[PDB]
């Protein structure tokens, strides 16, 4: 295949993404959850694994690492000590609803995906780490382990294959690096949602001291569809080495901003064009595109005129496919405002242990708002420049690099627009 | 300089220089005791990038 889009509704993996079924037990037994899952552990943890590795999943979390690979750092016999996986359901990150939506709407899906992935890596337990902004959503999904749990497929016969599985659900306290691997993992200990640096990684020393896997819902979900309908075919959608489908939040000056699924290596024109409604006044009124969340760059309409929805062709258009939340942005936007609310964002979520990310995204914050004022000289562009080059990769967790990132864009591409503010304001005052 | 002519003339002649056109005595051609208040200039590192320290 050269040309991706137009994914098919017998192919798309979260069928009631838009709550229009019942997201109960009933529901899920009617469009195919828990089906053969006993068969599947059955089959056993190097089965699944070689399913995971053979689909080349990537993470949906925003790394994107792979997925087979990840949950087979934990194949190994058990040192006396428990094993858990966790589930990331923080969802922090800005322009992103896909994981409140299948919390939402399709949580036995997510139930059957602890179930999978834990049996895969050997596990007694899941924990899900929900955002404690989603009351709501834990509600259903404690509705849905409770269900879970009385039909018998969770909890001391997991269906009926001899074994042992626990899903708790654990609600934060609002804060975004909770969303982070090692800061979610001591989230859940107890302490301040700090990041623990590595090595030691998750899959040797992690939640409380345990071997552990932390992973994406939309990654834990699409786990035991995998499973079912084998890796071949989840590797057949996308390109290669992106393979699958993904959930895609469009917002911002869209007509008909959503949550989609579709398949991988879409066009980003055709994806905003077919499922958003357009920019809002046009594809000539569309100025910029932040395509993976707010830790990604913006793009200009230029290069979105053929970009894909890949982690390498954003990798090659100077971005990255980070939780699939494509932010648009047109001629009437406030460009350096909204970079400035996104640092502005970074500097009251930043967690404050290591002073890279603690101090450099305090400066980055006062500079952009002094930049948005119009309030400086050209040479402090430069120097904005180094100093999220000197914030990237000398951070404790990538906090760091995802505040650096939008500011580095903003540069690399809206730079005659900042110069033309800021020589305005030099103007009007002098 | 508040020298008449006469011993002008003498002085001139006794040393056998022009000694009126380069007098010893600063008189008013001297700079003013108050001045302007300067800005100096600053040095080639008093800049906001491509400054490391292990550059130079
Ligand atoms: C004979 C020459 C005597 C000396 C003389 O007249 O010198 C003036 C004057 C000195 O020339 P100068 O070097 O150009 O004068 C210096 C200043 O230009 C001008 O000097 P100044 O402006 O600083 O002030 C000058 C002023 C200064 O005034 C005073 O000193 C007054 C003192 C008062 C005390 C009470 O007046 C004088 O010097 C007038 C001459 C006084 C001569 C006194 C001689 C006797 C002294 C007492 C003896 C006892 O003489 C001449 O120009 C010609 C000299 C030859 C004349 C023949
Ligand atoms: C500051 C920060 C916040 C993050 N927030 C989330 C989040 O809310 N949800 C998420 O799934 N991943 C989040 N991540 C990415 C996690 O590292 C990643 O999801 C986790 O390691 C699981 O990996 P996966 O993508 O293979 O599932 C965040 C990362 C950083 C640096
Ligand atoms: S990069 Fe920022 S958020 Fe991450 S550990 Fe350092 S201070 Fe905390």
């Amino acid at each position: 295949k050269t040309s991706f889009g137009s994914l098919k509704d017998e192919d798309r993996i979260f069928t009631n993404l838009y709550g229009r079924h019942d997201w109960r037990l009933k529901g899920a037994l009617r469009r195919g959850d828990w089906y053969k899952t006993k068969e599947i552990l059955l089959k056993g943890p190097d089965w699944i694994l070689g399913e995971m590795k053979t689909s080349g999943l990537r993470g949906r979390g925003g790394a994107g690492f792979p997925t087979g690979l990840k949950w087979s750092f934990m194949n190994k016999p058990s040192d006396g000590r428990p094993k858990y996986l966790v589930v990331n359901a923080d969802e922090g990150e800005p322009g992103t609803c896909k994981d409140r939506e299948i919390m939402r709407h399709d949580p036995h899906k997510l139930v059957e995906g602890c179930l999978v992935g834990g049996r895969a890596m050997g596990a007694r337990a899941a924990y899900i780490y929900i955002r404690g902004e989603f009351y709501n959503e834990a509600s259903n999904l404690q509705v849905a382990i409770r269900e879970a749990y009385e039909a018998g497929l969770i909890g001391k016969n997991a269906c009926g294959s001899d074994y042992d599985f626990d899903v708790f659900v654990v609600r934060g306290a609002g804060a975004y690096i909770c969303g982070e691997e090692t800061a979610l993992i001591e989230s859940i200990e107890g302490k301040q949602g700090k990041p623990r640096l590595k090595p030691p990684f998750p899959a040797d020393v992690g939640v409380f001291g345990c071997p552990t896997t932390v992973a994406n819902v939309e990654t834990v979900a699409v786990s035991p569809t995998i499973c079912r309908r084998g890796g071949t075919w989840f590797a057949g959608f996308g390109r290669e080495r992106n393979s699958g489908t993904k959930l895609f939040n469009i917002s911002g000056h869209v007509n008909h901003p959503c949550t989609v699924e579709e398949e991988m290596s879409v066009p980003l024109k055709e994806l905003i064009e077919k499922h958003a409604g357009g920019v809002t006044g046009g594809w000539d009124n569309l100025l910029a595109v932040i395509p993976g969340g707010s830790s990604t760059p913006l793009i200009p309409k230029s290069v979105c005129e053929t970009v894909l929805m890949d982690f390498d062709a954003l990798v090659q258009a100077q971005t990255g496919l980070g939780t699939a939340a494509v932010i648009v942005m047109d001629r009437s936007t406030d460009i350096v405002k909204a970079i400035a609310r996104l640092i502005e964002f970074y500097k009251h979520e930043s967690c404050g242990q290591c002073t890279p990310c603690r101090e450099g995204v305090d400066w980055m914050n006062k500079v952009m708002a002094r930049f948005v004022k119009g309030d400086a000289r050209p040479a402090e562009i430069d120097s904005l420049w180094e100093i999220s080059k000197q914030i990237e990769g000398h951070t404790i967790c990538a906090l760091g690099d995802g505040a650096a990132w939008p500011v580095q864009g903003l540069i690399r591409h809206f730079r005659p627009e900042l110069e033309d503010r800021m020589q305005r304001f030099a103007q009007q005052h002098r | 300089a508040s020298a008449t002519r006469v011993i002008q003339k003498l002085r001139n002649w006794a040393s056998g220089q022009d000694l009126q056109a380069k007098l010893q005595l600063r008189y008013q051609e001297i700079a003013k005791r108050t001045q302007p208040p300067p800005k100096l200039p600053v040095g080639p590192s008093h800049k906001l990038s491509n400054n490391y320290y292990c550059t130079r």
